[PDB]
């Protein structure tokens, strides 16, 4: 709903660019502050600064000053803020939430108006850091060794693996399961490519023999994947 | 407001689907009758704008 | 700098217990109007946040009152009463008050972890990512209690780990429950070939880490 809430999603590697957009509604170009976020996975939220988007003035966060761009694209309703120099580091969630409006009679460029406490739709974003083993889906069998499988505690099938396209809809549950699930998650390895561990629960001679597989489409790198990862 | 039959009194427990001490159902019977009092007595009204 | 910081960190009740989340800030909140320029905010998994109080006190359209408070000068409790289904978010505190502001370090509110362990299903992988990759021990858990969690991932059966890394789910089981995943270093032969590899898993009411493992040849 709220046109200035953020939108778009990149991946970059260290010393690239990156870029970003928004919309002339709700918290419009007429309406608030345009002060874009980001916040790490691991993390709170921190300032990329605050614009005014027509005529386009601007305060930046002084940790990030040589590493910043700003647009009053206002014609195009964005508020098209920008990055240089990335980081692996730098690899974050980024958001568009609006200022709370001015406050006051007066007129001009307000700011002074606000802070960490953005007060509209951040609606949010992804900027990758492409540093990472870049690399196409794979769904590891998570199903057990021989002194874990065939018993009533275990769980089958397989979970995204080996690409920094980390993220896939892996979980044991593609088709040859669709419930039962453990939400293992698919974490990084050291080479930011994942290592996932989900595995879908099974009676105990499934457990030991079933067709289970896991829908492991690497997301980031938008290729299908169905692999099978059978116990025993 | 309220033009539903849902559960509704509820909201520090999780509301699943028992109607009973978990999360009751509001809209109970309205059934007024002649052998109550003329307060109790229902009545059948309209109201227009 | 302003430093808005929050006090619990996380909260770990059972749903519908009273709480509250506290911050303060270093210093300067009132603006000498004396509004008190602070705000309270959530977002649970993988949602943008958004406010639940603004101006210190002002509630967010169609808050819950028991899940909302005040701020006071450089302190502020916001509310947790009633602890309601599905509010279970990271939560903190921000600062309107001028350009550098922070947000306050996004305390998780949580589900009371019940005493349950994890299943024991972990082993290292089927012959796909084992004997065509490595027979590392490979780790994981099914319905968890978080609060005190543990896991296993290392060579020669040592029902222990260091050389290795983990991940959990959202507390969504009725336990506060959470599955898990983990992996170990080991050579892709050696792993397997010890006496054991280990796989464990344990909860915050666990005696000891759940027997999940590959005997030696059978990873």
């Amino acid at each position: 709903q709220v046109q200035l809430v953020q939108s778009g999603a990149e991946v970059k590697k260290p010393g690239a660019s990156v870029q970003v957009s928004c919309q002339a509604s709700a918290n419009t170009f007429t309406n608030h502050y345009i002060h874009w976020v980001r916040q790490a996975p691991g993390q709170g939220l921190e300032w990329m600064g605050i614009i005014y988007p027509t005529g386009g003035n601007t305060i930046y966060a002084q940790g990030f000053q040589g590493r910043v761009t700003m647009t009053r694209d206002t014609s195009l309703n964005t508020i098209y803020l920008e990055l240089s120099s990335l980081r692996s580091e730098d690899t974050a969630v980024y958001y568009c939430a609006r200022d709370v409006r001015v406050d006051d009679s007066w007129s001009g460029y307000d700011l002074l108006s606000g802070g960490t406490y953005f007060d509209y739709w951040g609606q949010g974003t992804l900027v990758t850091v492409s540093s990472a083993s870049t690399k196409g889906p794979s769904v590891f069998p998570l199903a057990p060794s021989s002194k874990s499988t065939s018993g009533g505690t275990a769980a089958l099938g397989c979970l995204v693996k080996d690409y920094f396209p980390e993220p896939v809809t892996v979980s044991w549950n593609s088709g040859a399961l669709t419930s039962g699930v453990h939400t293992f998650p698919a974490v990084l390895q050291s080479s930011g490519l994942y290592s996932l561990s989900s595995v879908v629960t099974v009676p105990s001679s499934s457990l030991g023999t079933q067709t289970y597989i896991c829908n492991v489409n690497h997301k980031p790198s938008n290729t299908k994947v169905d692999k099978k990862v059978e116990p025993k | 407001r309220d033009i539903s039959e849902a559960i509704y009194q509820a909201g520090s427990t999780p509301c699943n689907g028992v109607e009973g001490y978990n999360c009751y159902f509001p809209l109970q019977s309205y059934g007024f009758q002649p052998t109550n009092g003329v307060g109790y007595q229902p009545y059948r009204v309209v109201v227009l704008s | 700098d302003i430093v808005m910081t929050q006090s619990p960190d996380s909260l770990a009740v059972s749903l519908g217990e009273r709480a509250t989340i506290n911050c303060r800030s270093s210093q300067s909140v009132l603006y000498s109007n004396n509004e008190n320029y602070l705000a309270w905010y959530q977002q649970k998994p993988g949602q943008p946040p958004k406010l639940l109080i603004y101006w210190a006190s002002t509630r967010e359209s169609g808050i819950p009152d028991r899940f909302s408070g005040s701020g006071s000068g450089t302190d502020f409790t916001l509310t947790i009463s009633r602890l309601q289904a599905e509010d279970v978010a990271v939560y903190y505190c921000q600062q309107y008050y001028s350009l550098p502001r922070t947000f306050g370090q996004g305390t998780k509110v949580e589900i009371k972890r019940t005493v349950a362990a994890p299943s024991v299903f972990i082993f290292p992988p089927s012959d796909e990512q084992l004997k065509s990759g490595t027979a590392s021990v490979v780790c994981l858990l099914n319905n968890f209690y978080p609060r005190e969690a543990k896991v296993q991932w290392k060579v020669d059966n040592a029902l222990q780990s260091g050389n290795s890394q983990e991940s959990v789910t959202e507390q969504d089981s009725k336990d506060s429950t959470y599955s898990l995943s983990s992996t170990l270093t080991l050579s892709k032969a050696d792993y397997e070939k010890h006496k054991v590899y280990a796989c464990e898993v344990t909860h915050q009411g666990l005696s000891s880490p759940v027997t999940k493992s590959f005997n030696r040849g059978e990873c």
